[PDB]
């Protein structure tokens, strides 16, 4: 027996970016390596930073302005024909172990009295350090003593605090930032048990995955509760005791009423034993169901009442179109003319009102629609789209193929193991003159400046359109993103992201500092908005016009003399990929002109609209790898080394080689019809690479491979053939012709 | 005699010699009727292992019996009822005094007619989960104990309820499940059928054999309903919905098939349908006063709801038993018809811990000497009568059977009329019914009546109980008539009619009939009260009236609406002997130097040195006088030498125990004494019969309009 004292005892014993001219027509065989290049630097003098370092300004990893040199006034911005938006990405990985930002635990959050912005690297300490200037609204504030109490006699104590060293960091929020006590991660698995779901095997998979991954599901605070709802013509609840199991059949789908008052949303810890048991049975209980109805609407409402108290996440797994109940849907007429008005718009309006109710009780909805039949992804997406959830689509699912199971099961596994916050509100503040106008992404927003996330994933990206008022009187402008959250470990945190950008009245500078990727993303989001609410061509027209107006403005406002080379297509190096990307977009599944299944198109648009930037690009313009030439130092470094991607053109494909297309969704392995019998094959390498392109730590995606070489092979061919957006495909022009067309259009 | 005919036919007529005309029958005041017990037990009942010989007469259907005119030579029999000669069948063409068919040797007999080729008896348990642990635990104990008293091939059904109703599914072995419904909705057959339909409704009803372990485990694991009970509120209890679902499911797959819905409630329904009282405790349970003064706000919709269900189960031929386990009312007043339309049990108890509940509940599964249940199902009673005799109706737990071809139906009715055929989902040896007749006439003259009670025996056979009686009709004034008066029978049937009326001034009627009866039968001198004399065979009637008019079921003063329904339910079921104890309770005095002896129901008999035994049928009370209370209060009894004292304290407990033997339900037992707080029950039952009798004599000798 040792007292605390005996324990201590025994123990003691300015450089503005320049414009580099290029000719898109000469820039043929598009560099393509550029797609990996980081955006133009953010020219900020060490003078503007309290503690100059690489961390004093927001990394492209967390935020990316489409403009790294901001027009000093609206006129200049308008003339530029360039978009001003911020590509935001609060979290970098699925698991908060990897790269967490610096975390303050101090409990002190210093903020401006006027604009309410938070302390940051670009603040100015005035009056013998007694005060600070808000770089956002320029109001003098009083520096709190706690800021210095770190090293009581060392004045340079402040400068050691994270909120002063880093543009991106987090805080442990003080008591006043909580009304209710941070929530416990709460899940609700609403699974389809209808006939289809049994025949496909979708059920056994879902129950198995979950069963084998109960350990993967987060439970940091150990308060993680869980629920299960099997659904068909009726909703089946399950009383789960602590460590007997009963099933409660409710077929009155008129009003949502609960069977009992407890033991349904149970502690993942204290009831695991029983939960595993229940999971074990479910496949048996429904081993043979002749029912063909799936009451999603009713089940969804019950679930709202089932977890709406504390709030949480309803994860839906289904292989059946909503069949019976409030939001039942029907197969649609299938198009081309006004396919948006009919095939993409939301059918029953229950799916939109439900998301409005989920905002009241902080519930999010995720969907895994795995089936060979119509699921109406177009209208169900609305669920996840406005609750910060995600809609995952698995076309042609059926246990008949050992792979459908691997993809789905792997993705579903990753999805439940991913972390997330609850009761999160994300907000962005702009310096004087900068104003946040529109907000794109999956979340809830009806009130400008504020996006609500009943829960916040780790695998999505957002975009905020910014307006440059009238004019910015200063040489620098700032943008601050604030995320107030309740982390899945019972903690209220505040994550801040502050970005400083140089202002300028030089259109040359504006262009010289444009983030072509961020811009490609900006228009991507603007087109996904059009495809879903307006026309599909209004979208296609938008993407083209964006490339047109820019080439037209450059030529007219920047180019100095027609005397240049031989009838070139002028632009700058940092935008060298922009026309190529936008064009590829028009050839993407979400915007193609032609015939595309209502679901595939809807799923595509949903994908593009929420994909993190890194993947949004690979999706638009795929990474092709010729593996027959492939270096020898590839195969291994514990990260596998990868080949340099070639152009996405049918050309480069040698009638005897081995290639590997990667469009972010699928994975094609095209082997020339006349290759050396070395086909028998190194094998470790190819298998190694593919494993690489699949295993990611920032998204859940699982690449389904497609091998190619009289009808079947023809389809795989036409399909893989369409992933190479540089050629003349889908009756759409080729990239060379694109530039040829654009040039003509902008030329007088 | 009076006892003979009952011992032999379980039949007791008010008048044993009928008047010869309807005018006479009216001047007799007390109707010509009888109290019959079709399934009465006889130590020597004759059972014919064959079908009855029915009358060929058009529109007759009466069965051969001892009062038939047997013609051996022409080998033919004449029918007493419809009066036609019928060809005596082939097997009977050899009738000797020694070779008489079984049906000719007794006036009451039972035939084992056909055999049902359908489902065993169904026991649908509907349990209320909104009760306390102790209460719900001892109920779980009883239900289990009963299960081992049921035929192993009996279909069991289970529903638990409170906030919502849960229909259990025992056909699932993977996981024990159950379909849930809203306790706040009035589901309809069609809707309920779809929702519940391996797919068939017949899966909620399974043989006890292939389910006794599951169902046992399930019952052993029941626990009080766990929803939250606000500030000053009663739990939400949707009985109304439970009974609605229960009767609908049964209708859905077992219509006209013996079923017995057994409800266990711990309080009033506090959720619509069938809402007795709102949840907020500030809302009190109605009282007779409230009901009388149209102030009972929930009462009329409730009655209107439960009656909808009663008509359903009765029409579908299902029984509904109601056991109440709580101090407050559950709504038996409103739910009563469920039990009276069908031959159901209706028992009011303070808790499921009471001996009254435990003993009564298990007694419901009592068996006969062959080891089969005494309860019988799907009873059908038809009353055939000569042409100079019609039927006015029945008063008991049955329902009228309409569209019959019967031609003996009177235009005037009493109780359930406009028919001579009735039906009982359930019946037993303990059920008696009051049939009232009308003399159709407007040298010995006889009238014949035949009771044909066809029903389903627990042994699984269909049987037909037949009772045939003959009664002589005499002219106005014949002495025989006045002598054939059965005053015990008359009083019971008159009370039966009184309860019926009261269930639909009743005392004003009782008083008038009594006065009219005495004016005719009493001997006296006009305007000379003190000359009033009633033959020994009428001398008790007035007394019976006196007690009846102030009994528990007519003068519902210190009664809760439910006590009244309870008392009345039993009264319109029990026989002559027991019904009298209900009217005029018995009091027996015990002492050291005497033998048990009958005493006047008054304070006179409350003495220090004696012990009293009061029998209200619903209650058995033993009051010890001060002295004896004191002596017993400490010692003597346990003293060898004071064995006489001991015997004294024991006599009232043996007579008590002998009464309790076979009685149903079991009465509440009370052991009190001078000073005890319960002594009130005894005293609160002790103006006077003297005054009554005096005022009575004055009116009997005076003229009316
Ligand atoms: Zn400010
Ligand atoms: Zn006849």
């Amino acid at each position: 027996f040792l007292t605390p004292a005996q324990e201590q005892l025994h123990q003691q014993i300015r450089p503005m970016n320049q414009l580099y001219p290029i000719d898109l027509l000469t820039e043929l065989p598009p560099p393509i390596t550029d797609l990996t290049l980081p955006p133009p630097p953010l020219v900020i003098p060490p003078e503007r930073m309290l503690v100059p370092s690489e961390l004093s300004n927001a990394s492209p990893d967390y935020i990316r302005s489409t403009l790294n040199a901001v027009p000093k006034n609206s006129s200049l911005l308008k003339k530029s024909k360039l978009p001003f938006g911020l590509v935001i990405r609060p979290y970098q990985h699925l698991y908060d172990d990897i790269d967490p930002p610096p975390l303050n635990e101090d409990g002190l959050i210093v903020r401006c009295r006027r604009c309410r912005s938070y302390m940051n690297p670009f603040v100015t300490f005035i009056e013998q350090g007694r005060r600070w200037r808000c770089n956002f609204c320029r109001l003098a504030n009083d520096v709190p003593m706690q800021m210095d109490q770190s090293d009581p006699n060392d004045p340079k104590s402040r400068y050691d605090r994270n909120e002063i060293k880093c543009a991106v960091m987090e805080y442990m929020a003080p008591k006043e930032y909580t009304l209710r006590q941070p929530p416990p991660a709460t899940y609700c698995f609403l699974i389809d048990v209808s006939q289809s779901s049994i025949k496909s095997g979708l059920l056994a998979t879902t129950i198995n995955t979950l069963l084998q991954n109960l350990d993967s599901i987060p439970n940091h605070d150990e308060r993680t509760r869980i629920s299960i709802l099997c659904v068909d013509n009726a909703i089946h609840y399950f009383k789960i005791p602590l460590d007997q199991i009963n099933m409660m059949d409710i077929a009155d789908l008129e009003e949502p009423f609960l069977p009992r008052p407890n033991s349904m949303v149970v502690s993942l810890k204290a009831c695991r034993q029983n939960i595993e048991t229940l999971l074990t049975k479910i496949p048996q209980i429904f081993q043979s169901n002749l029912i063909t109805n799936f009451a999603l609407g009713p089940a969804l409402k019950s679930a709202y009442h089932l977890i709406g108290g504390v709030g949480g996440k309803i994860i839906v797994v289904s292989g059946t179109l909503p069949n019976l109940g409030i939001g039942k849907l029907q197969r649609r007429n299938e198009n081309t003319s006004k396919e948006t008005a009919q095939l993409l718009s939301c059918q029953d309006s229950f799916y939109k009102n439900f998301t409005i109710d989920c905002s009241k009780v902080q519930i999010t909805v995720d969907l895994f629609l795995a089936s060979e039949d119509y699921m109406d992804v177009a209208s169900l997406s609305n669920l996840s789209r406005f609750t910060a959830g995600q809609t995952h689509f698995y076309p042609g699912f059926s246990g008949k193929n050992p792979n459908d199971i691997v993809k789905f099961s792997t993705e579903f596994a990753k999805h439940i193991s991913m972390d997330f916050c609850m009761e999160t509100v994300m907000r962005a503040r702009g310096s004087t003159g900068l104003r946040m106008s529109r907000f794109y992404g999956h979340f809830f927003n009806r009130s400008s400046d504020l996006c609500a996330f009943s829960t916040m994933p780790r695998d999505q990206s957002y975009l905020f359109e910014v307006n440059v008022d009238e004019s910015i009187m200063a040489d620098y402008c700032y943008v601050q993103v604030a995320v107030l959250l309740s982390l899945n470990n019972s903690q209220r945190r505040i994550r801040i992201i502050t970005l400083a950008m140089p202002t300028t009245e030089s259109l040359a500078e504006v262009y010289a500092s444009a983030d072509q990727l961020a811009i490609a993303s900006f228009y991507n989001s603007k087109a996904v908005e059009k495809a879903l609410n307006s026309s599909l061509d209004d979208a296609r027209v938008l993407i083209n016009k964006s490339v047109q107006d820019i080439l037209a403005t450059y030529k007219k406002e920047i180019v100095v003399s027609n005397t240049a080379g031989g009838a070139p297509l002028r632009l700058c190096a940092n935008l060298r990929m922009f026309p190529l990307l936008m064009h590829s977009l028009t050839k993407h599944m979400a915007f193609r002109s032609g015939i595309v299944p209502s679901d595939h198109r809807a799923s595509a648009l949903n994908n593009l609209e929420s994909l993190p930037l890194k993947y949004l690009i690979k999706n638009i313009y795929p990474d092709v790898y010729s593996l027959h030439d492939m270096a020898d130092e590839a195969g291994l470094p514990g990260t596998i080394v990868l080949p340099q991607p070639i152009n996405a053109t049918s050309s480069l494909f040698e009638r005897y080689g081995l290639y590997l297309i990667d469009n972010g969704n699928e994975l094609f392995l095209w082997m020339g019809g006349d290759a050396v019998p070395a086909l028998v094959f190194f094998n470790q390498r190819v298998r190694n690479i593919i494993n690489q392109l699949r295993n990611h730590d920032d998204v859940i995606t699982y690449q389904s491979l497609y091998i190619v070489r009289a009808r079947e092979v023809a389809t795989l061919r036409l399909w893989a053939s369409s992933t190479l957006v540089e050629d003349k495909i889908l009756n759409n022009e080729s990239y060379r012709e694109f530039l040829q067309i654009m040039k003509a259009r902008i030329s007088k | 005699d009076f006892e003979t005919n009952e011992d032999i036919n379980g039949v007791r007529f008010t008048w044993n010699v009928f008047p010869s005309t309807r005018s006479d029958a009216n001047s007799n005041v007390v109707p010509v009727g009888c109290l019959y017990t079709p399934l009465k037990e006889y130590d020597e009942l004759n059972v014919a292992p064959y079908n009855p010989v029915v009358c060929s007469g058009p529109h007759c259907k009466s069965i051969l019996n001892p009062y038939c005119v047997i013609d051996p030579r022409n080998s033919s029999w004449s029918c007493p009822i419809c009066n036609s000669r019928n060809h005596l069948p082939p097997q009977y063409t050899n009738l000797s005094q020694e070779n008489m068919p079984l049906e000719l040797q007794s006036t009451t007999i039972e035939y084992i007619t056909n055999k049902p080729v359908t489902v065993p008896p169904i026991f649908f348990f509907v349990v209320d989960l909104t009760s306390e642990t102790e209460n719900l635990d001892s109920l779980k104990e009883s239900i289990i104990t009963s299960l081992s008293l049921l035929p192993p091939n009996a279909l069991i059904g289970l529903i638990t309820y409170g906030n919502v109703v849960q229909l259990h599914d025992l056909s699932s072995e993977t996981i024990d499940r159950c379909n849930v419904f809203r306790g706040d909705r009035e589901y309809q057959l069609e809707a309920l059928t779809e929702m519940l339909t391996p797919f068939s409704l017949n899966r909620f009803f399974l043989p006890l054999e292939q389910v006794e372990f599951k169902l046992n485990q399930l019952l052993e694991n029941l626990s009080p309903d766990q929803w939250s009970v606000p500030a000053g509120h009663r739990p939400l209890r949707a009985t109304g919905s439970a009974l609605n679902i229960a009767s609908l499911l049964l209708q859905g797959c077992y219509k006209n098939i013996p079923a017995r819905i057994i409800l266990f409630a711990s309080g009033p329904g506090t959720v619509a349908p069938g809402l007795i009282v709102n949840s907020e405790l500030k809302d009190p349970l109605r009282s007779h006063h409230d009901i009388d003064s149209d102030h009972a706000q929930h009462y009329k919709k409730a009655c209107k709801f439960y009656n909808q269900i009663a008509q359903r189960v009765a029409a579908n031929g299902h029984t509904v038993d109601i056991f109440a386990g709580c101090y407050d009312q559950i709504g038996m007043s409103e739910m009563k018809q469920l039990t009276d339309s069908t031959g159901g049990v209706l028992l009011l108890t303070d808790a499921f811990s009471t001996a009254i509940f435990k003993q009564s509940y298990l007694r419901l599964f009592a068996k006969d000497e062959e080891g089969y249940l005494k309860m019988a199902f799907n009873g059908n009673m038809a009353v055939k009568t000569s042409k100079d005799l019609k039927v006015q109706g029945l008063i008991g737990h049955a329902s009228a059977v309409k569209k019959t071809d019967a031609n003996n139906i009177s235009e005037s009715e009493i109780g359930i009329g406009a028919t001579s055929t009735w039906k009982m989902a359930s019946l037993s040896p303990y059920h008696s019914y009051a049939i009232f007749f009308e003399i159709a006439n407007t040298r010995p003259h006889l009238a014949y009546t035949q009771f044909i009670t066809t029903y389903q025996h627990s042994s699984g056979t269909n049987r037909i109980r037949v009772t045939t009686v003959a009664n002589q009709l005499l002219p106005f004034g014949t002495p025989a008539i006045a002598a054939s008066f059965d005053q015990e029978a008359a009083a019971v049937l008159m009370a039966r009619i009184a309860v019926h009326k009261a269930e639909t001034d009743v005392i004003r009627w009782l008083d008038r009939t009594l006065i009219k009866l005495c004016q005719k039968y009493a001997d006296y001198n006009k305007d000379d009260p003190q000359s009033f004399r009633l033959a020994p065979n009428f001398s008790l009637y007035p007394q019976f009236t006196y007690y009846l008019r102030r009994s528990q079921f007519l003068s519902v003063f210190n009664n809760s609406p439910d006590e009244t329904a309870f008392y009345r339910h039993i009264f319109t079921r029990e026989d002559t002997t027991n019904s009298l104890i209900m009217i005029q309770p018995t009091l027996t005095s015990f002492s050291m130097e005497d033998d048990p002896q009958p005493v006047l129901l008054d304070s006179i008999s409350v003495k220090p040195n004696t012990i009293l035994l009061l029998d209200t049928f619903f209650f058995i009370l033993i009051y010890h006088g001060e002295q004896i209370a004191q002596w017993r209060k400490a010692g003597y009894q346990d003293d060898p030498q004071y064995a006489d004292f001991k015997a004294l304290l024991e006599e009232p407990k043996l007579e008590a125990a002998e009464l309790l033997v076979d009685r149903f339900p079991l009465p509440r037992f009370i052991d009190t004494e001078a000073g005890g707080s319960q002594a009130r029950f005894l005293l609160s039952k002790l103006v006077s019969l003297q005054n009554f009798m005096t005022h009575l004599q004055q009116v009997a000798v005076s003229g009316q309009a």
